[PDB]
């Protein structure tokens, strides 16, 4: 049942869409990694940084970029294609406002992008984007927020979730996280976050090698933690652990 | 005037279970009468007339979209056509023309198909829907049939007290118009039966 | 067999046959199950929501949606899909009141639905929408339920179950449906024929039901379908 | 490998499907034509239809103009299709210039709209073959035959069909200026033409003539019926 | 061959793009082309190879200027190159007339990277198999480097190395305090670059390609004027012989 | 291999898709039609009757084209509805314009126009659909066609496309008295046809409907037989086919004496 | 022996020599004297048609599905070794069993005596034949109404 | 080898081929040959005739069409592209003579009908194929008596003596051996019709062949039936 | 290959795209053509084929706007395009600006339009390798361009068939180039054009064919007898 693999819109005999899935393979071809949490009143993205070669800056090296102001996205994929989905984003949100004068929320945001890739998906053009983009923003009715918008067309909410070569086990051990008094605080999900990352990984994280961005219903603004505060987290709680 | 160019003279009015559309016949270009046979009450549902009234070419041309419109969602929609739903396919027909509309003012009486509850209505050249329990005037004489409609009128009404009623209004309001006249058609629609009348007039 | 003619949607087969749609159908069956019964005096929607972990904020995606105060609409293939049928579904509804004032009438609108299907079956470059809706609706008096396939296909149910188990959810149906089955035990019966094909425990939170009634289509709340496992249990 | 494409060579220099169309039209039944002085007639099988199935609605022979005629041979789809933009382009060339359209004007047409629709890749071509017959307003009984190649000629006597071979080859053997002397040899050269592939006779044969600025009619089944009558008389006294 | 190659829509069945790969590998087929990022600009090498002593000192010139301030350095197919660089120029020139001010590097090099990412995209255009580079800078945002590979990817840079010779390049690199040079002695050690990646066994003949763009010329991007070019290759002559030693 | 594309001819020069479609009819439902001096029927297979289904459509294979036409399709559903409404738009759009009942033969010359120009054109399949038109026009008054996929159109007296449809035109062949039958005698013969030609060898109004069209008061009149009507056809039918069978057993009784 | 499809690279060449040599001993040069050749297929559509010639196969029986009657002479047939109690009707058994093969005949009649084995009894009645038809004659239809809804 | 070079235009081939366009140029071969002179006095084209059979009659095999008063063209090929191309031929000519009043030089008419042959599957304006015919024009422009042949390639040339069609390798070497400038066109019509003779099956003999002179003086000259009486 | 080769939308698994290398191999079809420099100078000499010795010669020297002479080489077809588009552009810088167009940009323009058609699939390479001469206000130039969408300004360049014979005779011969004299230079190009030659084969009045610009002399054309003062005192 190989044949029916060439073209994004003929199914498989047993109703599947091969180039649908490809895309999720490139996700995984990535290489990178990423994970997200939602506490009681905040929301926490932590994802991976790889700089191999001293001269690559990490001003521009980011994986973490600001649709709007009071939205933040984390990509995980090919870095052509998540730029181009970001722009896309920044495109939509704006266009939001300026039609419906008032802040896109979370949900159509998420809900958007997932069908821009749906028309690409059922409309034979483009080549549907390989990236997984997780958003995170604050709500003023349920609060935090976190989605996922895969590149087929699901825009999921999540409690906890995780994309990229390590997802099955950033998902295992969310669960095993979330299943104790899921009302975290900033702190406590901060952590959840980045010892989800450090454990599915067998590493301890530098304060540098890994970008970390929050939202809170006190501070509604996405917020590229620096490196002091990396390094305050990792080294305080681990210690106090 | 446009409208007066043409001239014509459309009415409507609902008693006690039983409608009337009334309208004059007519169509001197001008102020030369041309014929005075020429249909301006057209049938669109068993119990459902339109009274087209207005520039000439205009009335016949929404008739013909009209019907076209109203025989496609007929078939695909099994049903007769509320009158409701035709008062809101005319407001659209006219209305997708604004900017250089069919100069005619449509009155649509008839009998909910269901329930056998009477309806009128109108509508301006640019398709605003106008309801009334009352009163439906459209044309030339405007002003003339509006009086008679406000001066001639009862509620609880029967078939032939309001044929009387229609045809006294519709008559006067029309002697007293130049470019309109001569000749009143009369359709009376009730529960069971529709009268196409033909009834006296100036025509002078 | 028929092998050459299966990788094209502008190609008949020696049997008449259109491979491709019948693709997408068995990609309709493989998914999630719905269930829909037409009640005396109303229509019952429901599907599994079941999700793959905890994670998932099982209030995010909803699968049974309105498209007017007296029609809805669920599914069962595929989600993005079905989004845009439902985003387009909700615009012909709209352009049907725009044009004439009145609610659309529950089997027009699923014809508009099909007639969006077959649009988007009928070109060498588009991809049949994989997914089968029940559309449920009240118009005049009459409960109305449709389903609607990838094939531009529209027709009437009065009940019936899609999805992976779609054989033992129909006979289930047959045992159990009788046409005088009012609303409050419609209800019951579609939950039960979830049931007898829901893996793991059918918390309230895991299905979704959406009932139309004359007062209006609604999805009912957590709370509600709680009360009705509950009772059902 | 060099087929399935309308607008590919063969290597030796062939188009093949537009010769393939011209094959499918060889699929279809005898149509014969002859232009004598005055008389232009134009003959076709009917090939007889189930006692249910209505004649009138199968068509062969159809009138473009008062002073033109076709003579369809091929699919009957196409046929109707060319008839159609061969009456609106008729009937469009009388306000282009106000003068009846030429016989030889329609077949350019036809030419044109066929070749239109062959030299491109999502076109089908038209599978017929048609004979236009008609007299100027000059005054000439002129008679022309237009290939699905988009090529038309001037023939003076010509059949297309399933026997159009051996009808050509009989024209050829029976066409002189005895032939087209009358107003009848001409019509009984057409009817003997006929019978060479159709044999029924009766129920196998139908006729359309058009005499100098007369109307074309469609000779009666009994009309027919008289003049096989009297080429077989003929034929036994010879015999 | 794979069967998932052709075109460049078609996912292969890891999550790739053999299109563009193929594009990247053409890209690492043409000639070195250095930058590097000072304290007070950014200087451009390229190691260009005359194919013929007929072609005029001049010939395809692969430092090429976007907007008056921006040098863009290509390494690939060069008729690649000029059409990315028409690219550029025109959004440069689209930018100052939508907004007024001189493009920043940053956007630019985002932009840019979006217009190959259409190029990949898209099963009826190949992508782009030429990578560049951009340099400016400006008393506002200061010195800055790009690089823009036929995927699409605008990774800031210090320093980069495009070309056949990229991993020697970089290496080399390295080697230099470049957050603390100038683009006076930055220019020789550009010219040392270039010469230790040349191969001249292999390539024959052989002629250097420089620019800076800094402080130093008010962010007017120039190449490097003939004194200072001859000067940089003979220091770049006398550094080959120390290293020979 | 000659039927990869609709517009491609094959080297003995047969549009393959064409017929293609045109066998696919066949695997559709069965519907034939009678043309008698008083009126025109048509007759229609419902496959489908499942009970779990409904019957919402007063006619899912039989629709009603315009006052004064009818037509009964058979293949794919989607290409069933397109064409069922391009019919509908052409009708009215005829009225529009000329304001007389389109002709029998206009409107589906026109339909079937549309179908050659699918089958004709670029990259799209033939219409996989046949159909039945029945009607009533000032020029040649009751009149039934039959039009096929490859946008042929035969005026048929009586005729059937479908399952098993040779089997119903001959009998219909056999049983069709050629210029004297009357409506109750069509649909005599009809239901005999669908007797025969049906899978089930026992009829009810849960696998047939029948239409037919009538001019009664100067106006047309195209009535869908209710299943009361339906089911004492069905039944008269039967009975008569019994008193046959009682006659055949009282003539093999007399041979048996003898 | 069947249709003759081309070969060189996924032609079923083999055989189809195989077929000709058959072709030609059946009928050739230096034929045959008294040798008769009987042939059966399941359907021939796909048979090769110098094989189906009439020279080689001369004639071409045909083996309907048993009608009326003819179904109640296989179930005679198949019956008269059995144990059928007054009032079992085979012609009612036969109207039964509409458009099955004497294959689904014997099966019935099989079936109906299993019944009867199963209830340590040795007679078989009408309502066992009725569920042995029941339980031979086993229509699988496929339940996906969107296939089956696909023609109208 | 020529399996994926060869079926269509716009592919090339690993020697740099338009395979296409070579086949275009073998369907001009099967065609009636032609055969055009330039001479001092003008020019004249002699083209042989295939009539099947009687019954076709002459006016529908156009191998000779007028071009302008000043010039006559010589198909080779197929006639439907042979329509079109004398068609552009024409219109051109008359557009020209209507905007600058004068007649069109043959260099210009030829060069303008190769302009169109050019745009094979050119995605600004509208054909697939080339135009499979090979045409000669044979007219006299201000420069004298002028001859341009026309390949379906788009090249054209000028030819003081050409002859083209299936008797095109076969007559190019009588050609090549009769010709010499200073000829008459009496000379030129005798010779052309003795090559034609030459490589025609049927005997030439005034129904099989075709003849067309363009002076300096009395226009585009069809011969008539008593004139290819005399002639032969 | 032979399954890359079909399209310059598909790359090779190797980095090379096939269809560019054909049409450059497309170029070496024509006929050897020599264009060359000096100070004030530009001449292009370009070796005509016959037919047959009744057909006239191919014309391979076309006359875009009175500062630009160009030498063809490749399709006739392509060439054709491509001068006619030259042609324009040359006549719409007339138009916008009064300057006649820098032959350093209208190789650009020329480059830019066949580069679009290298990237997309509905139209093939072009198929012509050009030699523009002209005389701007700097100096004489002479550009070269392939079917891949690169110019080269070029001291003086070949290109055809059997032109490597020209390019080495360039090499060999090209340092008196820049100092040599108005009729001198075009020497210098029949001798590139006569080692390109086959043997036996000369340059007669016929196949040679010679066009000048410069300073003091828009671009002309020297064809059958205006060649004669060329040939006639070329060195044996």
């Amino acid at each position: 049942s190989a044949g029916f693999d060439r073209h994004i819109t003929i199914f498989s005999p047993e109703g599947r869409l091969y180039q649908v899935e490809y895309a999720f393979k490139a996700i995984n071809q990535g290489g990178l990694t990423s994970v997200a949490v939602r506490g009681k009143d905040c929301a926490v993205i932590v994802t991976q940084k790889k700089v191999p070669d001293k001269l690559l800056d990490s001003s521009t090296v980011t994986h973490l970029f600001k649709i709007t102001e009071n939205i933040g996205c984390v990509m995980t994929g090919m870095t052509a294609d998540s730029r181009s989905q970001v722009q896309r984003a920044r495109y939509e949100a704006a266009n939001w406002k300026y039609k419906y004068g008032y802040e896109i929320p979370v949900d159509m945001l998420c809900k958007r992008i997932a069908d821009i890739s749906q028309v690409y998906t059922q409309n034979a053009e483009m080549r549907p984007l390989g990236c997984c983009m997780i958003l995170i923003g604050i709500d003023e009715e349920q609060g935090p927020q976190v989605y996922k918008c895969d590149p087929a067309g699901y825009y999921c909410g999540f409690k906890a979730t995780a994309a990229g070569v390590k997802q099955t086990e950033s998902t295992s051990f969310l669960e095993k996280k979330v299943k104790k008094k899921f009302d975290w605080t900033f702190e406590q999900t901060v952590e959840t976050a980045i010892t989800c990352l450090s454990t599915v990984l067998s590493i301890d994280f530098k304060p540098s090698e890994i970008e970390v961005g929050v939202v809170t219903v006190e501070n509604p603004k996405f917020r590229i933690l620096t490196e002091a505060e990396i390094d305050a987290h990792l080294v305080a709680l681990a210690e106090r652990d | 005037s446009i409208m007066s160019y043409n001239g014509g003279a459309v009415m409507a009015m609902k008693g006690k279970n039983c409608v009337a559309i009334a309208a004059d016949r007519r169509f001197g270009i001008q102020a030369q009468m041309v014929t005075t046979d020429f249909q301006k009450i057209f049938p669109m549902g068993d119990r459902l007339y339109i009274g087209l009234a207005g520039l000439a070419t205009d009335v016949q041309t929404v008739a013909q979209r009209l019907k076209f419109r109203l025989n496609l969602y007929e078939l695909k929609e099994g049903r007769q056509i509320k009158p409701y739903t035709l008062m809101s396919m005319v407001a659209n027909l006219l209305y997708e023309k604004r900017f250089g509309p069919y100069y005619t003012e449509p009155v649509i009486a008839g009998l909910d198909p269901k329930t056998f509850k009477p309806f009128i209505c109108s509508l301006d050249l640019i398709g605003c829907p106008m309801v009334t329990d009352d009163f439906v005037v459209s044309g030339t004489c405007a002003e003339q049939m509006y009086g008679m409609c406000e001066s001639l009128w009862e509620p609880n009404m029967d078939p032939d007290h309001l044929f009387e009623t229609i045809s006294q209004a519709m008559l006067n309001a029309v002697d007293r118009d130049a470019v309109s006249g001569m000749g009143v058609i009369v359709h009376i629609i009730e529960k069971d039966k529709i009268t196409t009348r033909t009834l006296k007039a100036r025509m002078d | 067999a028929e092998r050459g003619y299966s990788f094209s949607l502008t190609t008949f087969s020696p049997s008449g046959k259109l491979v491709q749609i019948e693709y997408a159908l068995a990609a309709v069956a493989g998914g999630a199950p719905s269930v829909g019964i037409k009640a005396a005096n109303g229509v019952v929607l429901a599907t599994e929501k079941k999700q793959k972990s905890i994670l998932y904020d099982e209030r995010s995606v909803h699968k049974v949606e309105p498209i007017t105060k007296h029609i809805g609409l669920v599914y069962s293939g595929m989600g993005p899909d079905y989004r845009v049928l439902v985003h387009r579904a909700r615009k012909l509804a709209q352009q049907y009141y725009l044009v004439y004032q009145e609610p659309i009438p529950t089997a027009q609108l699923v014809q508009r639905v099909a007639s969006v299907m077959q649009e988007y079956t009928q070109s060498g470059g588009v991809r049949p929408f994989g997914v089968s809706l029940l559309i449920c609706g009240w118009n005049e008096g009459r409960p109305y339920l449709f389903q609607s396939d990838p094939s531009g296909a529209y027709f009437a149910w009065k009940a019936t179950a899609m999805g992976k188990n779609y054989v033992n959810g129909k006979t289930f149906l047959e045992k159990r449906y009788n046409e005088d089955l009012e609303l409050e035990d419609a209800i019951h019966t579609a939950i039960l024929t979830l049931k007898e094909s829901f893996e793991g425990q059918m918390t309230e939170d895991n299905i979704e039901v959406g009932i139309c009634n004359e007062a209006g289509f609604r999805r009912l709340t957590p709370t509600e379908v709680k009360d009705y496992l509950a009772a059902i249990a | 490998s060099y087929d399935r494409a309308i607008t590919v060579f063969s290597p030796d220099g062939h188009l093949f499907q537009v010769e393939y169309a011209q094959e499918a039209v060889k699929k279809g039944s005898t149509a014969v034509g002859v232009r004598g002085r005055d008389i232009v007639v134009l003959g076709v099988e009917k090939k007889s239809v189930a006692k249910l199935q209505d004649e009138r609605t199968v068509r062969k022979i159809c009138a473009l103009d008062d002073n033109v005629c076709m003579a369809f041979a091929g699919l009957t789809a196409d046929a109707r299709i060319v008839i159609n933009r061969a009456r609106v382009e008729c009937q469009s060339h009388r306000l282009t210039v106000e003068d009846p359209v030429t016989v030889e004007y329609i077949t350019r047409y036809i030419a044109s709209l066929k070749q239109r629709y062959t030299q491109s890749n999502g076109r089908r071509p038209f599978g017929i073959s048609a004979l236009i017959v008609g007299f100027d307003f000059d005054g000439t009984p002129r008679l022309y035959q237009t290939d699905p190649s988009g090529t038309y000629h001037a023939w003076k006597a010509n059949a297309i069909g399933r026997g159009a071979k051996s009808v050509r080859e009989f024209l050829e053997k029976n066409y002189t200026d005895e032939a087209i002397e009358t107003d009848d040899l001409t019509i009984k050269l057409v009817i003997k033409a006929l019978l060479e592939v159709v044999q029924s006779g009766g129920k196998n044969i139908e006729l359309a003539v058009m005499r100098r600025d007369q109307s074309l009619k469609i000779l009666n089944p009994e009309e027919i019926e008289k003049y096989v009558a009297e080429i077989e008389k003929e034929k036994e006294e010879n015999e | 061959g794979t069967g998932y190659d052709l075109s460049a829509s078609t996912f292969s069945p890891d999550g790739r793009v053999f299109q563009v790969e193929y594009a990247m590998k053409a890209v690492e087929n043409s000639s070195t082309a250095i930058g590097i990022r000072c304290k007070d600009g950014v200087v451009f090498g390229v190691e260009k190879l005359v194919l013929s002593k007929l072609y005029e000192e001049g010939s395809n010139k692969r430092l090429f200027n976007v907007d008056r301030h921006v040098g863009m350095a290509v390494a690939g197919l060069l008729a690649d190159a000029r059409s990315l660089a028409d690219i550029a120029r025109e959004e440069a020139s689209n930018f100052r007339s939508n907004f007024g001010y001189n493009i920043p590097l940053k956007h630019l090099a985002d932009r840019v990277a979006m217009y190959v990412h259409a190029y990949t995209l898209y099963s009826a255009v190949r992508p782009f198999g030429c990578s560049f580079m951009l340099g400016s800078y400006s008393v506002n945002d200061g010195a800055q480097l790009y690089m823009i590979d036929p995927s699409g990817v605008s990774y800031g840079y210090w320093g980069c190395a495009i070309g056949k010779a990229r991993q020697a390049a970089k290496t080399e690199i390295e080697k230099l305090q470049m957050k603390e040079m100038t683009c006076r002695d930055i220019v020789k050690e550009v010219a040392k670059i270039i010469y230790i990646v040349h191969d001249e066994v292999k390539d024959k003949a052989f002629e250097l390609e420089l620019s800076w763009v800094g402080e130093l010329t008010n962010g007017r991007h120039e190449i490097v004027p003939k004194d200072i070019r001859e000067e940089a290759e003979k220091y770049a002559k006398e550094s080959l012989k120390e290293e020979d030693e | 291999r000659y039927d990869s594309r609709t517009t491609i001819f094959s080297p003995e020069g047969r549009l393959y898709q064409v017929e293609y479609a045109m066998e696919a009819i066949g695997h559709a439902g069965t519907c034939l039609g009678i043309l008698a001096n008083d009126g025109v029927l048509l007759a229609a297979e419902r496959r489908n009757i499942h009970k779990l289904l409904d019957e919402v459509f007063f006619s899912e294979k039989i629709y009603k084209l315009n006052e004064d036409m009818a037509c009964s399709v058979a293949g794919i559903t989607s290409d069933a509805n397109v064409l069922t409404n391009e019919l509908r738009l052409i009708a009215q759009r005829y009225l529009l314009q000329y304001q007389e009942p389109i002709p029998c033969e206009q409107l589906v010359t026109a339909l079937c126009d549309i179908k050659q120009a699918y089958t004709q054109f670029g990259g799209k399949r033939p219409f996989g659909v046949s159909l039945l038109y029945i009607g009533w026009d000032k020029h040649y008054g009751f009149q039934l066609y039959q039009s096929d996929p490859s946008g042929n159109y035969g005026g048929w007296k009586a005729t059937c496309i479908g399952n098993n449809s040779a089997a119903a035109v001959s009998m219909l062949k056999q049983d069709y008295k050629e210029g004297e039958m009357t409506l109750k005698s069509a649909l005599a013969l009809a239901i005999k046809v669908l007797n025969k030609t049906m899978d089930v060898s026992k009829l009810s109004a849960e696998k047939v409907e029948i239409a037919t069209l009538t001019r009664e008061n100067g106006k047309t009149v195209i009535r869908v037989l209710k299943q009361k009507e339906v089911e004492q056809l069905i039944k008269k039918h039967e009975e008569e086919e019994a008193k046959a069978e009682r006659e055949k057993k009282e003539k093999e009784q007399k041979e048996k004496d003898k | 022996g069947s249709s003759r499809l081309e070969g060189g690279s996924g032609g079923d060449s083999e055989v189809q020599r195989t077929m000709l040599e058959l072709l030609n001993q059946l009928d050739g040069f230096e034929a045959t004297k008294n040798i008769k050749v009987i042939m059966a297929t399941n359907r021939i559509d796909i048979l090769d048609s110098a094989l189906l010639r009439p020279g080689r196969i001369d004639r071409k029986i045909e083996f309907p599905p048993p009608n009326e009657e003819a179904r109640l002479d296989i179930l005679k047939i198949h019956s008269r070794k059995m144990n059928l109690t007054r009032g079992i009707n085979l012609r009612k058994i036969a109207e039964l069993m509409p458009g099955a093969s004497g294959a689904e005949v014997k099966g019935v009649c099989t079936e109906a005596g299993m019944y009867a084995l199963r209830e340590r009894r040795v007679h078989v009645t009408q309502e066992d034949f009725e569920m042995a038809v029941a339980k031979v004659m086993q229509k699988d239809s496929e339940k996906n109404m969107s296939i089956k809804k696909l023609w109208k | 080898t020529r399996s994926e070079y060869d079926r269509g235009v716009n592919t090339f081939s690993p020697e740099g081929r338009l395979f296409q366009v070579e086949y275009a140029i073998e369907a001009i071969k099967l065609g009636s040959t032609a055969i055009g002179i330039q001479t001092s006095e003008g020019v004249c084209l002699a083209v042989e005739k295939r009539i099947t059979s009687p019954l076709m009659e002459p006016s529908s095999i156009e191998k000779i069409v007028e071009i302008d008063a000043h010039i006559g063209c010589a198909m080779s090929g197929l006639i439907a592209d042979a329509k079109t191309l004398i068609d552009k031929a024409r219109v051109e000519t008359q557009n020209h003579w209507f905007t600058y009043n004068e007649t069109m030089t043959v260099e210009s008419v030829t060069q303008a009908v190769s302009n169109l042959a050019l745009q094979f599957g050119e995605e600004d304006a509208a054909m697939s194929r080339p135009f499979g015919v090979a045409l000669l024009f044979g007219g006299v422009d201000e420069k004298g008596p002028q001859l341009f042949h026309m390949d379906p390639s788009g090249t054209f040339v000028q030819c003081d003596a050409r002859a083209i069609g299936s008797a095109s390798e076969g007559a190019q070497s009588s050609l090549q051996e009769v010709y010499h400038k200073s000829m008459t066109l009496k000379e030129a019509i005798k010779s052309s019709l003795i090559i034609l003779k030459q490589v025609m099956e049927e005997k030439l003999n005034a129904t099989n062949i075709e003849l067309a002179t363009v002076q300096p003086g009395q226009n585009f000259h069809m011969f008539t039936k008593e004139e290819l009486e005399e002639v032969i | 290959r032979n399954q890359y080769d079909n399209d310059v939308t598909v790359w090779s698994p190797q980095g090379r795209i096939h269809q560019i290398e054909y049409a450059m191999e497309a170029v070496k079809q024509g006929s050897a053509t020599v264009g060359l420099k000096s100070k004030t100078h530009a001449v292009l000499v370009a070796l005509k084929r016959a037919q047959s010795e009744l057909a006239a010669h191919q014309k391979k020297i076309l006359h875009v706007d009175n500062h630009i002479g160009i030498s063809i080489a490749g399709l006739t077809a392509d060439a054709r395009l491509l001068c006619n588009f030259m042609r324009q552009e040359c006549l719409d810088s007339r138009f916008v600006f009064d300057r006649p167009l820098p032959v350093s940009r209208l190789v650009s323009l020329i480059g830019s339009k066949t580069q679009i058609p290298t990237q997309r699939y509905g139209r093939r390479p072009y198929g012509v390798g050009l030699l523009i001469a002209g005389y701007d206000d700097m100096g004489p130039h002479i550009f070269q361009t392939c079917p891949s969408a690169n110019y080269f300004d070029c001291r003086a360049m070949s290109i055809g068939a059997r032109s490597q014979s020209a390019r080495t005779y360039l090499e060999r011969h090209m340092s008196e180039f820049m100092e040599c004299n108005l009729n001198e230079l075009v020497k210098h190009g029949l001798r590139a054009l006569r080692e390109t030659l086959p043997a036996e084969q000369d340059l007669t009045t016929k196949n040679v064919s010679i066009g000048i610009v410069g300073k003091d002399l828009e671009f002309t054309i020297y064809d059958d007898d205006d060649v004669s003062p060329f040939l006639e005192g070329l060195e044996e």
